[PDB]
């Protein structure tokens, strides 16, 4: 056990000559909600011809399988403000337009997910800039739903006991991880027709069931004589997907974050007239 | 002949002498629910025959200005005989159905509807960031109408016809189970929906398991006849039907 | 403990090694190798079967 | 050996694992001793028994009154006795016990549970109880009739002076949130008079009971998170 | 052990497939279910219908409208019914249909497209249609007798009222770009009055066609690209 | 030998029916110190369930084998008071408060230690900061019980011969080590209820069990014009855990980093009346 | 001179490989794959054994 | 299966006497289009020699496996002119004229590419530079055709979902990734004599073909309080190459980036004679 | 595991072999067609005749 | 799965080991070790093969 060993084209085109009977593979019914199933050789004299094409591209594995930014957020390693120095974001998937949508094309999700933390910082505009800083560092702290919350940079909850973190230093690669399927359910929902309470009456929609917790960043010691700004960006990349339920793409442009809300739009595009093809 | 088709649940059978073919979810037959998938440890109950049957909703008018209708379910049926009963009595819930739409008309007559069932039908307000109750989207077995012009009412949902009110394009709503009563060649339409969710069960006060859409998208027209407007009927009938968690009355 | 594995490539005209160091299955690299697909759910949901040939109705 | 370094390298992850070398080279350990009560997992904690303060009155003076529950004799016929919400994380009366210690490390958790009573009172005395668990609803049960409709147990006390209700695992999802709201209820739990306490000459008017939480064998957590129960404001 | 980096260490790369560490170990997942309706390809999606807006004529004030091709009795005889350019990435008519939405999704495109076309007239009209398809050309054709010479297919209206026009890959090139240009042109398809339409007293004097849009067997794309069709400007 | 091979799931919920017998599972007496062992099959009717669900999060291994800080403190590069260029912290899992919680649940352990140490710099704040200065170098020294301890930044005890010590330079990853069970015991103990001397008197509590020596960090020889400060942060994550004698988790706040000193606290919230479910 | 063994993953619907390179057993990654348990020791601590069916006294 | 197992000289010369005979090697006709193939041995006595000689470094493979240079640009971290903070270059390979010319040599190419990025940054020149500012991190996105563009530094578009994209933060080694081979025909193209529309009018030439999509590249947040300058250089690298019909190398300079428009040049240089050989 | 960095790391070298990741995973490449004409080897057509300007008289 | 060859080295008067670790083809490094040619296709493109020692014409 040293060792252990481990291409699916698209159909191909037979050859067809001409026809003159009672079956008509053309002709067929709508109504039934069942697609043809025709191929071009039922119509007109074909060739033979074998085709090495292949739908590895289209798989959702490989759909979904590219990190994507999905937040991103400032803040100064020192200030008046307490709350301008640290960040606090409720984690969800709907805040960037192109990966909502991507993710909007399938009712249920099932994956594992590659978190991967992009850091960069720069000095503030003033008037006197003249100053040494050995190089800064940096913490990402993972709060499950529930757990306690800091106020302020100093506080005391930054001593995670058992709160999975990151301590990153600039300078070396991206921080990156990996977090199993954590749902509560068999899949997560996109989507969510119903209401919180049992009376129907409370929140509605997917905000409902967005319990996922809280990521929580700080300089680690920075406090520099002049202030300095970071900016954090957060890629989510999934694996080992799987799908369930598609439904049409949206049309209408995004308007709120937590929200279906929209303005009605065109269905397409207009031209001259019916038969123009210029 | 394969255009003659009969249903029988229950107490109840319907018969078409004029039909297509049946369509079946995404070729799932409902069922019950397995023993190795289950979460509740108690008992179930299993009341066929008595929930198991078609329960015909209200009709509605196709007028020549008509422009479509939506019923939400399982709420639909909410006050329909032991089904109402038992969805009242129970914590959870969990059962497919069957949903026959009737449509008839002369040869002179023109037209073509589209039967869809939109699991998790989302829907968003008609002014954005403002919430609406529950009751500009379903109020029991009563339709509800689309609307061709754009809705402004901050107190009901934006029923723009050709967005759907979920903001995706009209057209691309085939993708679900579907069907097309076109009076040419047709008069009702068949769909076998099984239980589709993220969970084994889920109370049937607080979510819309999936919404039955009926647009018309070739408007109806005819001449010089006394009939002035077709009617449109909706049956429904729960399959494999199933309860768990007793408790009070709601 | 290694598994070997054939890598994409052309058509007319070849392994990889692979070794998981982590305890945890959501460790691993993406699996995607696999190429199977049946759209006979979506496009022909019928119940009854069709014959293309034979006359819809 | 060519290689490439990819995307994590040189990052700290609080929940890796991984080899690091030893600072004490060929160091002796102490021998290891069998020491009585070993501990392998924090669920065998979790269903141990502990007793819940279900007597929350907002005017409890004396702290250990928490802990008892008032029984009269003469008392209305089909009177409530007690009435609480089943969230073993949130809610005040689960919060503090042992069991409600434990799911407060952690996000998600389900299975059945147990809630054990035992009457305190005189030898004497007798009576009879109807304890009912409610699922979710849109209204709590508000009398005996209400509450009969749900899972129940009559008790009868004898010479056995416990009784036990198994709080069936009801939900419509195989996890529910410690951090419990509208979507994941989880229902209530009441209890009424079904006959009256009855005693006899010489004895005391009142009695109390005692209420103990705890799991059963198919109880299970996930995901874990910090606790908030306990914060500090300066170093020690 | 000596090693030596190579150029793209510590590089991110958004397509890469690399292990990394696990931030929950041991994490116990929800078991798995068997949802109705899983998709495991975005093909499978990409052949089913989808209703095409053909009627395009920069002048609906009903939007509804672009979904149905206007027929007429007493039509002068061979006339167009319409046209289009087979440019289902890129055109407006193909542009926003669920084959259009995936392809914009993706560089290259092959294979070949059905059309399918069903006629929503009253039962007792007849008629028959020409549809036919022309390969790329210096000129669209003009008059019926140039659209015959090309694929086509005749259609006749009876008790079956649909009929599907198999557009077959014709092609000097394996794929063609979806942002399509002169050098990768597809053609042009085209719907001519054979015989007329037909009706009896009491009937209505117009009718309606709808178009089907959907890929055959042998469709496939390549390259992952973003899709143009949405945008932000500030943060939701 | 080139290679060698080497998963329990929850009880399920069996059916059951309507039962009329001499049989009582629900009725016990807790008076026993004995807890039920009743299920739900045993008092409803019930379905066959399989369960899936795994305890394979609660294990003591996964519950506390999460690294936490543990202390932090700061020194200066530069500066008038030689106290204030050098840390001495004598080691002890008592002084932040999640970890200590986290541990304070078991009355004995037995443990493999990883330690990692984070560190950070900053430029104080001054009138004049423009100046130049290389990376800057740290050393971290341990030093058993016993042992000499440095009195200056640059005493000539810094130059370990037998004390393990690490040398770590600024901008790459941080430092890490291993160590073994180094205790005299047989096991570490939390918790210690008697005295220091045979007589009953002198040191009360765990303080008297705590000798596991000292750690001491310096900047190596850095001495900047201007004043640099820095902070450290030390981690603990434990390995191959054993516990034994659990314990009820503390309900009053911490008030001292050597004894179980505390307020009395109140057991729980109130609410307005027994029946009050809202 | 390396361990194989399964890793943790989902149930209805997988071997990394693990090598040891210091002398000391210290050094070792966590071995958080043991899952064995025993509750009988806190729940029943009696010395006469009792039947759940049969009354406790 | 733990392992698996998987040279050419030139020809030798054969040893030739003295010959007197009616066969003539030496005459031959080159009006046939035929090359020769004798060889010294059949028109002079020689040794017998043993060439140990190999043709291994002229292979394809080897000719056009090196990277090179094939665009440079340079873009500011803040300035007025928003076009002037971030690079969009449309990919092509005409624009350094020796990997031009190199390429240009044969017809048509099949090869898998390797992509590898070297950045640099420098402080522009200035009255004022004092100022302190952290490592800079960069990012590189690849658009292929039809997808979106960016207007400005900070538009939504820099939210990759699907577009493959690279963070890469400077002090490391430069970036790389590898590339298929991505064209929609069964080989590249460098020449093609043809039109775009079909009636023989509108774009003439390579640049027809020419569809391979866009890359950009910005500062991730750096935003300085004085301008900072930095430079992007890309370097290909073509792998498992094949290539058909080759072509005589060029002799005019280039002069367009997509024309072959070009000056009449001399054949060579001159002597002062044909008898000249000094 | 322990490792130590020899000289050369983090260095790009023009004329390297070394692997790399795939910027688009599971991308399908076009099938390969046999175009008249391979060339294989430099030296082959290095060996095709070719006219000498001999004739290099300044005038 | 290891492949072993041999590697250039010189004549007159010697394996090295490679492994993938990649799931996709052109991740692999340059198969330089190619050395097969033939000229003739450019050389000798005539209809009717022509001896060299045999008069042209
Ligand atoms: C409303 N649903 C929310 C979840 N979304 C999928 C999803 C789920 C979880 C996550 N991330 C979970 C997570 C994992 C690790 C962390 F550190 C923080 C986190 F929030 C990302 C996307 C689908 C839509
Ligand atoms: C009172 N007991 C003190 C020990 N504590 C467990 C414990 C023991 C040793 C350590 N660290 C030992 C150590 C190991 C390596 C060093 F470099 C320095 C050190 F102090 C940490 C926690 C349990 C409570
Ligand atoms: C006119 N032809 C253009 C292509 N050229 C060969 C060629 C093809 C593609 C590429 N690069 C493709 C590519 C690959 C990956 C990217 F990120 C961006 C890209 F543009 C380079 C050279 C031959 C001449």
């Amino acid at each position: 056990g040293d060792v252990e060993e481990a291409v699916v084209h698209v159909a191909d085109t037979m050859r067809s000559g001409p026809s003159n009977s009672a079956s008509v593979p053309a002709l067929t019914a709508v109504e039934t909600g069942h697609t043809s199933q025709v191929t071009p050789s039922d119509t007109m004299q074909t060739r033979h011809v074998k085709n090495y094409h292949s739908r590895s591209e289209s798989t959702v594995e490989n759909f979904l399988g590219r990190s994507a930014c999905v937040y991103m957020e400032e803040y100064k390693t020192t200030d008046n403000d307490v709350n301008k120095k640290f960040v606090a974001w409720p984690i969800n998937t709907k805040q960037m337009v192109q990966m909502r949508r991507k993710l909007e094309m399938f009712t249920y999700l099932r994956f594992d997910m590659e978190v991967t933390f992009v850091i960069t910082s720069r000095q503030d505009p003033g008037t006197t800039l003249a100053q040494d800083m050995p190089v800064l560092t940096h913490q990402i702290m993972y709060v499950p739903p529930g757990g306690p919350i800091p106020a302020k940079v100093d506080d005391y909850a930054w001593q995670t006991s058992t709160n999975p973190s990151i301590f990153w230093t600039e300078g070396n690669a991206p921080a990156r991880m990996s977090i199993p399927f954590i749902s509560i359910g068999n899949a997560y929902s996109n989507f969510y027709d119903g209401w919180s309470n049992f009376d129907q009456r409370g929140s509605y929609g997917y905000n409902t069931l967005n319990n996922l917790g809280h990521i929580y960043v700080r300089h680690v010691s920075g406090s520099s004589p002049h202030p300095i700004t970071s900016t954090i960006r957060v890629y989510f990349k999934p694996k080992h997907t799987r799908a369930w339920v598609p439904r049409p793409p949206r049309l209408c442009q995004y308007k709120k974050a937590f929200s279906v809300d929209f303005t009605p739009t065109p269905i397409t595009d207009t031209r001259k007239d019916i038969n123009t093809v210029t | 002949s394969d255009r003659v088709r009969s249903i029988t649940l229950g107490n109840s059978t319907i018969t078409t002498q004029e039909c297509a073919n049946v369509v079946v979810g995404y070729g799932r037959w409902p069922t019950y629910l397995r023993d190795d998938e289950a979460t509740a440890e108690d008992q179930p109950t299993q009341p066929d025959v008595a929930t198991c049957r078609f329960y015909t909703l209200d009709s509605i008018k196709w007028e020549k200005g008509s422009v479509g209708w939506w019923w939400k379910f399982p709420e639909a049926l909410s006050d329909m005989g032991l089904f109402g009963q038992n969805m009242q009595y129970h914590y959870l819930g969990r059962a497919g159905y069957t949903i026959h739409v009737q449509c008839n008309a002369s040869k002179f007559h023109q037209g073509c509807l589209l039967v869809v069932c939109v699991p998790e039908a989302e829907m968003g307000g008609a002014v954005v960031g403002q919430a609406f109750s529950a009751t500009a989207m379903a109020n029991g077995d009563k339709a509800y109408e689309f609307t061709s012009a754009t809705q402004s009412d901050q107190t009901k949902v934006q029923t723009a016809i050709h967005n759907a009110g979920m903001g995706v394009g009209v057209g691309n709503l085939t993708i679900y189970p579907h069907q097309w009563i076109n009076l040419r060649t047709n008069n009702s339409a068949t769909i076998v929906m099984p239980y589709i969710n993220s969970v084994p069960m889920d109370n049937m006060f607080r979510h819309y398991n999936f919404t039955l859409m009926v647009i018309p998208f070739v408007k109806l027209d005819y001449a010089d006849t006394a009939s002035t407007y077709v009617p449109i009927t909706v049956t429904v009938a729960p399959m494999c039907a199933e309860y768990n968690g007793l408790r009070l009355a709601q | 403990g290694a598994q070997v594995s054939t890598q994409k490539t052309g058509a007319h005209e070849i392994h990889y090694t692979n070794i998981n160091y982590y305890k945890d299955a959501a460790s691993n690299s993406a699996n995607r190798q696999d190429f199977t697909q049946d759209p006979s759910k979506f496009t022909e949901p019928v119940k009854d079967v069709m014959i293309k040939s034979l006359p819809a109705l | 050996l060519p290689t490439m370094n990819t995307p994590g390298s040189t990052q700290f992850l609080t929940s890796d694992d991984f080899q690091s070398p030893c600072a004490l080279p060929q160091f002796d350990v102490t021998p290891s001793m069998n020491i009585p009560g070993e501990v392998k997992n924090l669920m065998e904690i979790a269903e141990v028994d502990s007793v819940v303060p279900v007597n929350n009155v907002q005017d409890t003076t004396d702290q250990m009154e928490m802990f008892r529950i008032p029984v009269t004799i003469n008392a209305p016929l089909q009177q409530q006795v007690f009435g609480l919400r089943l969230q073993p994380g949130l809610d005040s009366v689960f919060k503090h016990t042992l069991l409600g210690e434990i799911l407060n490390y952690y996000a998600h958790w389900s299975g059945s549970m147990k809630l054990t009573f035992v009457f305190c009172g005189s030898a004497m005395a007798t009576g009879k109880f109807l304890i009912a668990y409610s699922p979710p609803g849109a209204n709590p049960p508000k009398t005996r009739k209400d509450a009969m409709l749900g899972t129940h147990i009559i008790w009868d006390i004898g010479l056995q002076s416990s009784c036990v209700l198994c709080v069936p695992w009801i939900s419509q999802t195989h996890y529910r949130l410690v951090q419990q709201d509208e979507y994941t209820s989880a229902g209530y739990v009441t209890c009424w008079y079904q006959t009256g306490m009855i005693v006899p000459p010489g004895t005391p008017n009142s009695s109390s009971i005692m209420c103990f939480a705890s799991a059963c064998n198919d109880f299970s957590v996930r995901m874990l998170r910090d606790t908030p129960f306990i914060s500090q404001d300066n170093k020690l």
